[PDB]
């Protein structure tokens, strides 16, 4: 999680000065929630035992993220 | 008569009527095989007809990778 404030800074704000933050004047901070890269929990793949022919392969694999897509 | 050897084309057992049609494949598999012992009509390849009367169209996978359909 982090928090977020800044704002402009004109040209007569100097670098030291705008470290310090003195006449900035800056932007009330606001806290976010920073999200999770996708894992998988597990690996896995099974099929069904067919009379005749075969068995078509298929995997389950079972993730623990929260990626859109 | 391929060169100084011979290619079964068709064969037709006394013991079973099993009527293999076609030239045999390097591997050995048959174009067409029959087998009254199982009751099986076994064809690789299509077949076409006007129409077919059944009880049980059980599609099968019957190569690794195959849709049934």
């Amino acid at each position: 999680t982090y928090e977020v404030q800044g704002a402009f800074y004109d040209s007569i704000i100097d670098s030291e000065l705008l470290n310090a933050q003195i006449g900035i004047n800056l932007s009330d901070k606001q806290t976010f929630k920073m999200k999770s890269a996708p894992r998988i929990t597990g690996a896995r793949c099974e099929s069904e035992p067919v009379d005749v022919g075969v068995g078509a392969p298929i995997v389950y694999i079972d993730t623990t993220g929260e990626a859109d897509y | 008569k391929d060169g100084s050897t011979w290619k079964q084309t068709f064969l037709i057992d006394a013991a079973t009527g099993a009527i293999n049609i076609g030239l045999l494949d390097a591997e050995g598999k048959a174009p067409i095989s029959f087998d009254p012992v199982k009751k099986i009509v076994n064809v690789d390849g299509s077949v076409i007809t006007k129409t077919i009367n059944a009880a049980n169209f059980v599609m099968t996978n019957l190569t690794g990778q195959d849709n049934p359909a």
